[PDB]
């Protein structure tokens, strides 16, 4: 069932008990966990926090803890599956679920006692009515069964994402009157994480930006003398109309332009004429080459006065109309200034680090620590890692596009990474592969001639384990400016594997990421083709 | 730890056991019941509760007589300080400040 | 009878005095017993209160502070006892009836056990295998005594007059000073130890 | 919670259980033998009267008596007028680490032999300490998170103890001001056992 | 004594807070803490004030002496004089650190206050250094240090006392 009053049905219920937190491995989940942790530590709530990265890890942890706890909170996991079947709990256990994944499983929606969903009812949710899915025989009973099959298939075809969990937690904090500035920053970072990964549409992002703008004004608006007397060490959050360039304040403008998928795709910098086009762009700006190649902080201040406006104008002349995005920045001290997307990229790079000296639960701990202002060194280290990852992404995209590795089957495009690829190791982890596939599709759509291939979704495969011969397979929908961001590849994959009898594993919390036995791969794909054409 | 026990001579182990017994007796004699265990409270207290991260697998750990919690690596717990001080001093838990 | 606040004040005073004195100071059984009893009563009273209260948490924090101070004080005394055990025991053995003791009965039992344990270990490990006339080690001479010529910082609680400062062995160099209430001095402990005993000065 | 027995070499007698004092008294000292010493010739068979030997300070202290029956003691060159004059010029430039690690402790124990130069040895040891105090205090209390190998190179054992105390005071305040003094941490011994 | 213990002592000083909760009078062993009423000021020990602030239950009020004009006068006076001048609090450094680290949002002009307190601390530390050098160089047996706070003494006390112990032993070598 859905929770109406977060204060009375969830927080007051849990305040007096011991609770177990299962936190998934994404930035939005980390920010939601941060907000909830602050709330719990304010009220002396005894909690245990367990990082989980997949279904097997969650099941193992629940088996380990089911005896010692009665209240569980799942952050960004558990909403799209029948939880009571996967976990097989006791009748007295209660599961609070704060998950962004959609659609919500019908069994979770219609449970009265054990499943409580911390999901806003104003979201995009069209749940089938209870009668049609739960309950002369040929005339009615068989007709009802066939109708249920049809409605359930239609309802569970596309996967998408709802409101950020960090924003839900911030709404809870505001209801309790315990909302601080750090909590608001965490909510902003969660929404920006949703945006950076194309999990939500542009309209939803702008709406939520306005919602957060109101809170920012309420928290940070003061008169002139109040600003004068306020210490520089107190955090300040500001709304900004800033540039799409990635990490440009912690890098050089040239490096940022070369390693941002937006500009890199539109300039075709993987080509030989793309560099000349970039030079023409910079000449149109009037920025000396030696200045744009210098680190942004060291660049002469006179060039920074109107940088955003001039970049917007030049980009408009060059066919880029979306150079400017509404976002937020945080300042503290004399030195420390960050845009939201910079924090998102740093956290992602800390979490998906290729340094295997440390495990993934170890990489999760680093990422969670970096979100606290006491661990600022971790945030700067993550910024450096993000720079390396962006360079690797652009190199891989260039290698894929120059060699014509993106081949169109009938209904979808297929690109496969090989072990001979230099940076393949950086993209073996599923999240990195998903982000790479999205960036690659954007570049390909910008740089292709065939009109049909521009309207196709993408399926991408990369090696996972050379011992078991397993390959990670990801599927993403077509890249369009007004895309609903809805994905049909999870059900398609499950239907292809069933029809062909391949050995597939669903461990990611997203159903569009799968593990496949390499030998079955070929076979699998044909079924998929026949299924989508 | 057995590693440390290895270096000691047998007579040194006997001395250590005798000293341990004497210290336990003295600590028991201070108060009405159970006395006061002055091996705890080694630093001035700041907060009633603290956040701890498990640095190694340790298994069941009793919070109250009724309830215990499983210590597994890289899990985090919000617990009273007086129940975690000893395991922190032994290198089993780490104190997280945020 | 002291008020509880005054009791905590004296606990802190003894804590700091023991922390900076070079020797074992006088035992304070009344302070320790009263503080332990106060903690027990407060624990009992909180047992009657509801768990969710802010008041319970505040009371627990205060009890934690008091417990820390008492534990640190007792640890300091135990360290001094272990460091100087033969001399502590010798002083206790020959104490006049009127003069106050530097050991509580429990500390005395602990010290006696410490001495016996260490002596038995030394005898059983090495000394019994040495030549017959080298088998006795006089622990009274082997263990160093407290150095009472240490320099300390003190704050004056009650005015004192005609304190004799002796810079060296020569008498002609010695002079006299006054200690005013609230003033702070740096001086050798031997000169002012009775004032620490009586409470006229506080070691900082 | 581990505190070794402290040195008592500056006092009238050294501490029986002090490792530093045992090492200090291991050091040699020239002597002249005032009586034939039978059955010990192998180690230096008799040792003839008037022979010149170098003995450990503990052995010289054991055999010495005020009337000079068994042996007479001569001061090491470091404590004689030639070096005392060098110390007076500028005590900050002399390397007391190479000229006996326990320079003060050894010189203090030399006063037991009742030399005619006792007042001069005593006065020299005091002035050397006074003349070196300011540099020791400044270097110890102001060298933060830096290499100190060049700052303690010329200090003797007693001075190196003071330097360590000064560094401890500086470090504690810096930790407190930076907010690191409130975290509960693994004990020092545990850190040196399980992570070293 | 270490710095954490001096801070523990400093935490017993009284400050004023405005709570956002209601509570009856608390009978602590240390002493009564008056009734708490939302919006009204009340005096509590610094440790409880910091704890309540960290739990979002109160707003702190700067002490009377934490004023820029007064602090500037005090710093100038400290720089003009030769000895230590009387300080507004016996734990001014610790109180400043705790209050400004945890409640800068409640204390206007916190940066100026921190800088002035730092100036005073530096001047007094230099005076203490001069005192120690004079003690050793002139071979004193006693000294007077009035208006010096516990944290200031503790910053270099152990070193100075150990040096003085060694120097005394060297001064009393010849006595049989």
């Amino acid at each position: 069932m859905f929770v109406s009053d977060f204060r009375k049905e969830f927080y007051e219920v849990v305040q007096s008990q011991r609770v177990l937190l299962f936190v998934a491995s994404d930035v939005d989940a980390l920010c939601a966990c941060k907000i909830l942790q602050a709330l719990f530590q304010c009220d002396h709530v005894q909690y245990t926090l367990v990082p989980v990265s997949g279904w097997q890890e969650l099941e193992t942890a629940f088996l380990e803890h089911k005896e010692q706890f009665h209240y569980f909170i799942l952050i960004n996991c558990g909403a799209n599956v029948d939880l009571l079947d996967i976990l097989q709990p006791d009748e007295d256990t209660i599961f609070f679920v704060c998950d962004t994944h959609r659609p919500v499983n019908v069994v979770n929606v219609y449970n009265d006692t054990q499943i409580k969903l911390l999901i806003k009812q104003d979201d995009d949710l069209e749940v089938p009515a209870y009668e049609d899915i739960f309950r002369m025989r040929r005339r009615q009973r068989r007709e009802w069964e066939a109708r249920r099959r049809d409605i359930l298939f239609d309802y569970e075809q596309y996967e998408y994402h709802g409101t950020s969990s960090a924003m839900v937690m911030f709404e809870l904090a505001w209801m309790l009157s315990k909302d601080l500035n750090d909590m608001l920053w965490w909510a902003i970072v969660g929404l920006t994480d949703q945006w950076v990964q194309d999990k939500i549409t542009q309209m939803k992002y702008v709406t939520d930006v306005g919602v957060l703008q109101r809170h920012v004004s309420r928290h940070n608006h003061r008169n002139e003398d109040e600003e004068n007397t306020l210490s520089v060490d107190c955090t300040r959050i500001s709304f900004e109309y800033d540039l799409r360039l990635v990490l440009y304040q912690h890098w050089s403008l040239h490096d940022s332009l070369c390693n941002t998928s937006y500009t890199a795709a539109r300039f075709k910098l993987w080509s030989v004429h793309g560099q000349k086009r970039l030079q023409e762009f910079l000449a149109d700006m009037g920025l000396p080459l030696k200045q744009v190649k210098q680190k942004f902080q060291a660049m002469d201040i006179s060039l920074k006065e109107n940088l955003r406006e001039m970049i917007e104008e030049s980009a408009n002349k060059f066919g880029m109309k979306d150079m400017r995005v509404q976002t937020f920045s945080i300042h503290f001290g004399f030195k420390h200034k960050f845009l939201a997307s910079d924090v998102v990229f740093a956290t992602m790079s800390l979490m998906e680090s290729p340094e295997k000296d440390g495990s993934g639960t170890d990489h999760f701990i680093q990422a969670l620590d970096s979100l606290s202002r006491s661990n600022l060194d971790k945030l700067y280290h993550g910024l450096e890692l993000a720079k390396k990852q962006l360079r690797a992404t652009q190199q891989t995209i260039a290698s894929c596009l120059c060699t014509n590795l993106v081949i169109s089957q009938g209904p979808f495009l297929y690109c496969s990474l090989m072990e001979g690829t230099p940076d393949v190791m950086l993209f073996s982890r599923p999240a990195s592969l998903s982000l790479l596939s999205k960036h690659l599709l954007k570049s390909f759509v910008c740089s292709t001639k065939n009109r049909r291939c521009k309207l196709l979704p993408l399926v991408m495969a990369a090696p996972l384990s050379m011992e078991h011969g397993t390959v990670t397979v990801v599927g993403i929908p077509p890249e369009t400016d007004s895309s609903d961001r809805k994905n049909f590849f999870g059900r398609a994959f499950e239907k292809a594997a069933e029809s062909t009898s391949s050995r597939m594993l669903h461990n990611h919390f997203d159903l569009s990421v799968i593990e496949l036995k390499a030998e079955d791969r070929s076979k699998f794909l044909d079924a998929l083709i026949s299924l989508l054409s | 730890p057995n590693a440390l026990r290895f270096h000691m001579a047998a007579e040194e182990m006997e001395w250590f056991n005798n000293y341990k017994r004497s210290l336990a007796t003295y600590m028991r004699s201070l108060g009405g019941d159970e006395g006061l265990d002055i091996t705890q409270d080694m630093k001035p207290p700041k907060s009633l509760y603290i956040e701890v991260r498990c640095l190694k697998d340790y298994g069941e750990f009793e919070v109250d007589d009724g309830t215990s919690v499983l210590l597994k690596k890289n899990s985090q717990h919000f617990l009273p300080r007086w129940k975690c001080e000893q395991l922190i001093r032994q290198g089993v838990l780490e104190h997280i400040l945020s | 009878v002291l008020t509880p606040a005054e009791l905590i004040e004296r606990l802190e005073q003894a804590w700091m005095n023991e922390k900076f004195a070079p020797e074992l100071l006088e035992s304070k059984p009344e302070i320790v017993e009263c503080v332990m009893e106060q903690l027990e009563h407060m624990e009992e009273n909180l047992r009657r209160a509801k768990r969710e209260d802010l008041k319970v948490s505040i009371h627990q924090m205060e009890m934690e502070r008091i417990r820390y101070v008492l534990s640190s004080y007792l640890r300091c005394r135990l360290m001094k006892i272990e460091k100087f055990f033969p001399h502590v025991l010798e002083k206790e053995k020959t104490r006049p009836e009127g003069e106050p003791s530097s050991l509580s009965p429990e500390e005395l039992a602990f010290a006696r056990e410490f001495m016996a344990n260490t002596e038995s270990y030394l005898k059983n490990v090495a000394l019994k295998h040495m030549p017959p006339n080298l088998q006795k080690v006089d622990l009274f001479r082997a263990v160093p005594k407290p150095d009472l010529d240490s320099y300390v910082f003190l704050r004056v609680r009650e005015r004192q007059e005609n304190i004799l400062v002796e810079p060296d062995t020569d008498e002609q160099r010695d002079y006299v000073i006054d200690l005013e209430k609230g003033s702070q001095h740096l001086i050798r402990y031997k000169t002012i130890a009775p004032l620490v005993a009586s409470g006229a000065v506080q070691l900082i | 919670a581990y505190f070794r027995v402290e040195s008592g070499a500056l006092g009238p007698e050294e501490n029986f259980l002090s490792l530093d004092d045992i090492l200090m008294s291991h050091e040699k000292l020239p002597v002249r033998t005032e009586t034939a010493m039978p059955r010990l010739g192998a180690f230096f068979n008799a040792v003839p009267q008037g022979s010149k030997l170098e003995l450990p300070l503990w052995l010289a202290k054991g055999l010495f008596d005020n009337k000079r029956r068994i042996l007479s003691v001569e001061l090491p060159k470091i404590y004689q007028e030639g070096w005392r004059t060098v110390f007076s010029a500028d005590p900050n430039v002399v390397d007391l680490h190479k000229m006996g690690p326990h320079f003060y402790g050894f010189g203090s124990q030399l006063l037991h032999f009742d030399s005619p130069e006792n007042a001069d040895i005593s006065q020299s040891l005091l002035q050397t300490f006074i003349g070196r105090f300011r540099r020791i205090m400044d270097s110890s209390q102001n060298a933060y998170n830096e290499d100190t190998s060049a700052l303690v190179a010329r200090l003797d054992e007693m001075e190196r103890g003071l330097f360590q105390t000064g560094q401890k005071g500086l470090n504690d305040f810096q930790c407190w001001e930076k907010g690191q003094a409130s975290q509960i941490t693994a004990s020092n011994l545990v850190q040196n056992y399980k992570k070293r | 004594m270490d710095a954490a213990e001096v801070e523990f002592l400093a935490e017993k000083e009284l400050v004023t807070i405005i709570p956002n909760f209601s509570l009856d009078k608390i009978y602590l062993i240390g002493g009564d803490l008056g009734p708490f009423n939302p919006g009204l000021p009340v005096e509590v020990p610094l440790w409880l004030a910091i704890n309540l602030k960290q739990r979002q239950k109160c707003r702190l009020l700067p002490p009377e002496w934490m004023d820029v004009e007064k602090l500037e006068k005090m710093r100038d006076h400290e720089r003009k004089e030769e000895t230590f001048t009387p300080m507004p609090s016996p734990y001014y450094m610790e109180l400043t650190k705790l209050l400004l680290n945890h409640a800068s949002d409640n204390i206007p002009k916190a940066d100026e206050i921190r800088t002035l307190v730092k100036d005073m601390w530096d001047t007094r530390i230099a005076k203490l250094r001069v005192s120690a050098d004079s003690f050793v160089r002139q071979q004193e047996a006693h000294a007077k240090l009035d208006n010096l706070t516990l944290m200031e003494i503790n910053t270099s006390g152990t070193f100075l006392t150990q040096a003085l112990n060694h120097m005394y032993k060297l001064r009393t070598n010849l006595q049989p």
